[PDB]
């Protein structure tokens, strides 16, 4: 029943995250891009968006910058996973709005732990 | 340079993190998902982690290859090869990773086949490859055609290899700089591309073992053609 | 920092990761032709290894990341008060099992009683004992009696003062200053197959030098090491 | 019922090596280095050497020469299964002794294969 909205342009990434999250029963749907990403919005709401920062056509800096524009989508909670390990990189995502920053390599379990703690509050 | 040495070792770093996280992450899945696993989904999870360390293993026997160059260790072994054949060999094995960003590969020969040679098969093989995955990731972001034409051909007393694309093209200021080891093109469009900047530095040096010449040309934003001259 | 040891450098991260990439592949080639021929307890131990395998190679990949940061100046340190008596504990239990596989016993005392504060980065510190600790454990002996690295702690100069002491082969009095270099590494008969960066220390006297704080190591060859970390209060 | 010397020092690369061996029924004995693998051999001939190259102690070309010094020991192959990819590498083990240089990282299924017809 829970809707969580994949952003990755790694299909590899998307088919194990996609696994993890259909475990605890939500219901994913997956965008190659940050365009497509914010296309799929229109279609219908998430209740979480798992975010990648390095897409192409559409960088993932650009959807959070949006995500806090159009007023429907900034109440909706972004878990943002990326392999861009800075600190310097999660403070802007951060300070764009993102909710929670998680690193690539990650743990699938502390990333499922994580999307729990969003949901559940 | 010491610059173009930091953003190397940033590029190593960058390009062997894809194949890990996967790694990690069906690894992890897999031990941690037994009981919510069906065969067929163990079974390719399984078959991502050893593709995605076949990907890890290339990347490390590129700096390897290159760094046998630079010690100048790598001797080439000559052997009357045909070269259609290598070709054809060459790009079956670049289909899938084609596929992954729909590009298609084409190859076709102006003289016929088979067209023999004195050259080491791995090393010419190891350059057909690298231009190829050139080709494949630095075509266009989006289009309805994107593709990679090897083309033969027998000019000067030697073999004339071309690979061609209608990617990204290069600008005429990194015509006579892509060659160079450590070397990427840093524009919007190869961001978030991965690569070490060695893979034609290596592609140059075997060529030039052999006592050819690889050149380029190319039309920015329309493609580009990949000449590689080798003798009889 | 010249171009023959960047050079020496590619060969030697090509090395490290190898290492693991070879587990790595060979544990997961099996698993796969084999699901009729391991139990189940076999079965995990070799994904196990695969997990531990990746861990040993995203390490690997953070020394080149983080060395890279370091050179172009995007890492800050960002300081907190801290315990150092539980964050070196913390440290040691998380080398305890590279110890052991070498046979390196890893003690910890401390000259100054326990709790000491300081305002440091802990996660950059953890950083800091890890690389001086491992190199503890990668630089012993062969020979396995009495091996060791221990850990000591006192306070000295309105400051802290960590030390790691080791007993293995020691380092040639011609390049106890070129450790902390970039790319160093003691090129000697008892120090091939032991792989590294180069990198570790570069790292390590770079943290403690955005700390305000200096390194440095007294060697006798043959016996061992002791390299003195030094941070403020 | 076959009997494998496995000489690398890697108790991680051992294990697997030894299990996808063992696959096929052969029986394994292991040796940290190069010295004590010549140890190993006073208590029992072996049907092959998986051999390594750079271990601690004593290295692996060594033991390939010293396979030549001593009389029983010459005519049992070896297989090198090394990290050392030069291919100048593969010719020093070849002409001090090794009958086949497989390198890492590796495919199991190969090395059996490779195992197998220096058995038979
Ligand atoms: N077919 C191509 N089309 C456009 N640009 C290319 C092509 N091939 C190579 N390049 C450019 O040349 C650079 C160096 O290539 P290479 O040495 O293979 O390193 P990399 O691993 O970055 O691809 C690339 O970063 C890219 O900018
Ligand atoms: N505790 C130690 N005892 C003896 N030698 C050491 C010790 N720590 C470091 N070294 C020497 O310093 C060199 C560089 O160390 P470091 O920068 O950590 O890189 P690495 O350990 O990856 O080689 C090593 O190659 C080694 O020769
Ligand atoms: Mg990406
Ligand atoms: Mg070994």
């Amino acid at each position: 029943s829970k809707k969580v909205l994949l952003v990755d342009d790694s299909a590899v990434l998307r088919k194990i995250v996609s696994f993890n999250l259909k475990k605890e029963g939500y219901e994913v749907i997956e965008a190659e891009n940050g365009q497509i990403a914010l296309e799929k919005l229109s279609e219908f709401t998430p209740d979480l968006i798992v975010l990648d920062i390095m897409m192409p056509v559409m960088d993932g800096f650009t959807v959070l910058k949006k995500l806090q524009e159009k007023e429907e989508w900034k109440r909706i909670p972004v878990i943002v996973l990326t392999a861009k390990g800075g600190e310097e990189d999660e403070s802007l995502a951060l300070s764009l709005g993102a909710r929670k920053v998680m690193r690539k390599p990650f743990s699938p379990s502390q990333f499922i732990e994580e999307v729990k703690h969003l949901l559940n509050e | 340079i010491d610059r173009m040495k930091t953003e190397f070792i940033a590029n190593i770093s960058h390009e062997l993190r894809t194949p890990l996280t996967a790694i990690k992450a069906y690894a992890e899945t897999i031990y941690n998902s037994l009981g919510e696993l069906d065969l067929s989904t163990l079974k390719e999870f399984l078959e991502v982690i050893i593709d995605q360390s076949n990907h890890l293993e290339n990347l490390l026997n590129e700096l390897l290859d290159f760094s046998r160059l630079e010690r100048k260790s790598l001797q080439i072994n000559r052997e009357k090869v045909d070269l259609c054949d290598l070709v054809e060999s060459a790009v079956n094995a670049i289909k899938e990773f084609a596929s992954s960003h729909n590009v298609n590969v084409l190859f076709e020969s102006n003289v016929p086949c088979p067209v023999e040679a004195y050259i080491d098969p791995t090393r010419i093989r190891q350059v057909l490859l690298n231009l190829l995955n050139n080709g494949v990731k630095y075509s266009k972001k989006d289009a309805p055609d994107k593709y990679v034409k090897v083309i033969l051909d027998e000019k000067d007393g030697g073999v004339l290899i071309i690979v061609e694309d209608n990617g990204i093209g290069i600008p005429d200021h990194a015509k006579d700089r892509i060659f160079e080891q450590f070397y990427r093109v840093d524009s919007s469009l190869t961001y978030e591309v991965p690569g070490t900047g060695l893979g034609l530095a290596i592609t140059k040096e075997i060529v030039e073992l052999h006592g050819g010449r690889i050149w380029v040309e190319s039309e920015v934003g329309k493609g580009s053609r990949f000449f590689v001259w080798i003798p009889k």
